[PDB]
């Protein structure tokens, strides 16, 4: 290395600087606060009943954490469509608030439910637009809902004059005029009342069971975003150089206990010059302490390539317990300016030959 | 429950000196026996206070509240811009239980109080409210010296608050204490105007010592000196006077 | 009729090296639930005409 880096086939008595090394990182480490204040999803997906269809019921969700992973990896959604964003991404990236519409239609009616779609609940009953983003979830209620005597509870709109715009809720019950004829709120020759009940039957076959459905629509106001998935976290260690995301604080180096005392309302210290020092773990509200695990240059003593092919190897300012074939090689002297191997200590005293530092210094003599 | 009154409450707002009082923590970081310059906005060394003996007053970039309050008298809080449903508001309340935070869009009444019936149940601030946003419930806040900042950064609204045992008769001390963050909102209001809630006895009202200190922030670079704890013991106007 | 020979790829399990070729019509697990060479829930043929 030494004839490397001086680009030479021979090299005279002394000591030269080669390269560098530093301890690496062993293993990763993230840590978060403790978790809670779930969005409540249970009452929605697990209501005792839902709405119409043209009464579709509307939920806002804010300041919460939602955990779409059980709802993804759920079997019991028939159906899960995600348009604006990827499923497997919900818990990444997240918005500000979001609006659940909860309501049960026509198994043959749900892919009316999607941007650039007509019929008659996509169009007089509920409108989505092109540019929607969002989610939505389908699934069975037919043990439910339906009843053998026929579920008359249900209702949808059939006739309107004009479409609906998206997100858009109509609940009046205006007779439809048809026709030329006005009707003085009565049904007739061309008067027909716009709502139609659903017959929903246990002995009713596939598509024409009850479906209940759940679309998710995540909204973006200039308003901080608050609502998404938990943070994950592991367990921490010590004495050991390891990177942190302490809190989306990143930083490298080894962790050990500290006495300092901080004031109730802080998370992590600092010394001067901007670095930080001390951080405090947000799941046990403990004070740590950091330190850069150590590193240093390397230096090579050689007495000259026409006397011998022996040299001696030095890392400077480091402790010798943590130096990695020249592991062991010859008994490991400590000094001052770090630790020295491939040469052995005396108790004599010499001239100086090829200074060291720290008042010491080698020789040839091994 | 929304009447008016007759004896027009109208309170000499005389003026006083600020000192040097008004002083928080600016940042959640540790520092030990260090001189650190910041710059952000605080209330000016020896500026002009006004004390009132429930006028409208300007929001600005920020207000610093202080009350030698004796008996909790004052209540509540409310900003906005039009102090009705046509936009945002945000109204505060402190009961004997817990501090109520509410984000809605209320319909204030000209003369909007807490009211004491004499076991104490009366609330007669506004008459209708809906599209309500954000709500929080928490501790209470409160012969002491209680000293509020409120400000209103990035859609954030920081309150900062301290409480201090104090024995003096008429003005402001002349002593230094840190204002340590008491909470925080996520919530995005355009608060230009803000206003103080009255607890009148009603059993005829009779709430009339109410005095209170009211001051305004600005930009400037200060000084703070953290001691061997991390706490505040004194800081320096750099642009008041050339030693300073 | 629609040219159906052209086919492209939709799902892989991460990027592409440059001027990298991958050819293998193996079925997608996108999900928990592995698909054990079985189209199902979850699981879905990367190559779309
Ligand atoms: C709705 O209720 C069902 C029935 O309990 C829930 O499904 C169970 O969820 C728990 C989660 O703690 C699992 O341990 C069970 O294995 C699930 N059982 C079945 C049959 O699915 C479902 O999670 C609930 N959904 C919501 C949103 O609350
Ligand atoms: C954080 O949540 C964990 C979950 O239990 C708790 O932390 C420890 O919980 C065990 C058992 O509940 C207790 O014996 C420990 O004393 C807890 N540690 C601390 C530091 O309190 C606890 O509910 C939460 N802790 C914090 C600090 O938020
Ligand atoms: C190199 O590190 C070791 C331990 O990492 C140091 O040994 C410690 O020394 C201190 C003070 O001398 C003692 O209080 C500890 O009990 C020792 N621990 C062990 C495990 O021996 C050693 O002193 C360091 N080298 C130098 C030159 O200081
Ligand atoms: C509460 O929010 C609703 C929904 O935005 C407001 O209803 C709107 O009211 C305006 C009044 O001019 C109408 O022009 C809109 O068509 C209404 N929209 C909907 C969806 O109903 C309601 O006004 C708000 N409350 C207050 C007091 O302003
Ligand atoms: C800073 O913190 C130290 C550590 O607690 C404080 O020192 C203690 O203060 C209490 C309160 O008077 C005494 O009862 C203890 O005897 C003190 N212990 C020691 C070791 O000094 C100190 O008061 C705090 N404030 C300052 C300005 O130093
Ligand atoms: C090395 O030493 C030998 C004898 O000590 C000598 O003959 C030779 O010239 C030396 N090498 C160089 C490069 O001078
Ligand atoms: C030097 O002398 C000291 C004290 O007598 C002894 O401890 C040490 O081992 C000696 N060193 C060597 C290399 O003999
Ligand atoms: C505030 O200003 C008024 C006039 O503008 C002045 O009379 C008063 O002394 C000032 N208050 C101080 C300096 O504390
Ligand atoms: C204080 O207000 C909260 C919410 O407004 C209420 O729940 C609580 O009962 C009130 N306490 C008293 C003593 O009225
Ligand atoms: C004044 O503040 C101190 C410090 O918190 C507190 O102990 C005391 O009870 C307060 N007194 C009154 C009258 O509020
Ligand atoms: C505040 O006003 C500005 C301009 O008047 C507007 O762009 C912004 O949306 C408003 N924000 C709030 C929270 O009122």
């Amino acid at each position: 290395e030494t004839k490397c880096t001086l680009k030479s086939f021979t090299v005279e008595k002394g000591i030269y600087q080669t390269s560098n090394f530093r301890v690496q990182p062993t293993e990763s480490i993230v840590r978060f606060p403790n978790i809670t204040n779930l969005c409540p999803f249970g009452e929605v997906f697990n209501a005792t009943r839902f709405a119409s269809v043209y009464a579709w019921n509307r939920k806002r969700i804010s300041n919460c954490v939602a955990d779409y992973s059980v709802l993804y990896n759920s079997a019991s959604f028939s159906t899960f469509k995600c348009y604006g964003v990827s499923p497997t991404k919900l818990n990444d990236l997240c918005f500000t608030n979001v609006y659940a519409d909860s309501f049960v239609i026509r198994g043959d009616e749900v892919r009316q439910i999607a941007p650039g779609q007509t019929g008659t609940i996509a169009d007089y009953n509920y409108k989505l637009p092109d540019d929607f983003t969002g989610c939505v979830i389908a699934w069975n209620s037919n043990n439910l809902d339906s009843k053998v005597g026929g579920n008359y509870n249900y209702l949808y709109r059939l006739f309107r004059k004009s479409n609906l715009k998206p997100f858009e809720r109509d609940i009046s019950t205006e007779i439809y005029q048809a026709g030329s004829t006005p009707c003085n709120g009565v049904k007739g020759f061309n008067c027909y009342f716009p709502l139609q009940s659903y017959g929903f039957q246990p002995t009713y076959g596939v598509g024409y069971q009850p479906y209940r459905v759940v679309v998710l629509s995540f909204e973006l106001l200039h308003a901080p975003a608050t609502v998404c998935g938990p943070k994950k976290s592991t367990n921490l260690v010590k004495n050991k150089c390891v990177n942190f995301n302490f809190n989306g604080l990143t930083g490298t180096g080894v962790l050990t206990e500290s006495n300092k005392k901080f004031l109730p309302f802080q998370q992590f210290g600092r010394d001067i010059a901007d670095t930080t020092d001390a951080v405090r773990d947000p799941q046990t509200l403990e004070i740590l302490d950091i330190t850069p695990c150590s590193f240093g240059g390397v230096s090579v003593i050689t007495p000259g390539t026409n006397t011998s092919n022996q040299v001696a190897v030095l890392y400077q300012g480091v402790n010798c317990t943590e130096v990695p074939v020249y592991s062991t090689g010859s008994n490991v002297f400590q000094t001052r300016a770090g630790c020295l191997i491939g040469a052995e200590y005396v108790n004599n005293s010499y001239e100086c030959d090829i200074p060291i530092g720290a008042g010491i210094c080698a020789s040839y003599q091994s | 429950q929304c009447v008016n009154f007759t004896n027009r409450t109208q309170l000499p707002s005389a003026y006083t000196n600020s000192f040097t009082r008004g002083v928080y923590y600016p940042d959640k970081v540790f520092r030990s026996s260090v001189l650190h310059s910041t710059q952000d906005l605080f209330l000016p060394f020896f500026s002009n206070v006004t004390w009132f003996h429930n006028p409208v007053l300007p929001f600005n970039d920020g207000v610093y509240f202080a009350s030698t309050e004796k008996s909790n008298i004052i209540r509540g809080w409310i900003f906005g811009t039009t102090l009705d449903s046509k936009t945002q508001s945000l109204l505060i309340v402190n009961n004997a239980t817990n501090v109520v935070i509410k984000v809605c869009e209320f319909q204030f009444c000209n003369y909007p109080f807490l009211g004491v019936y004499y076991m104490e149940s009366e609330f007669r601030v506004y008459s209708s409210a809906n599209n309500c946003t954000f709500e929080y419930v928490s501790q209470p806040f409160l012969k002491n010296l209680s000293e509020f900042v409120f400000k209103n950064i990035d859609g954030y609204f920081k309150i900062y608050s301290k409480h201090t045992p104090i024995n003096l008769v008429r003005d402001l001390p002349q002593g230094f204490s840190a204002l340590e963050p008491l909470v925080d909102l996520p919530i995005g209001i355009n608060i230009t105007r803000f206003q103080t809630l009255l607890a009148l006895h009603r059993s005829g009202w009779t709430a009339g010592a109410a005095a209170y200190y009211v001051g305004y922030l600005q930009p400037r670079t200060f000084l703070l000196k953290y001691n061997e704890n991390g706490t505040i013991t004194d800081a320096v106007d750099c642009a008041l006077d050339p030693l300073s």
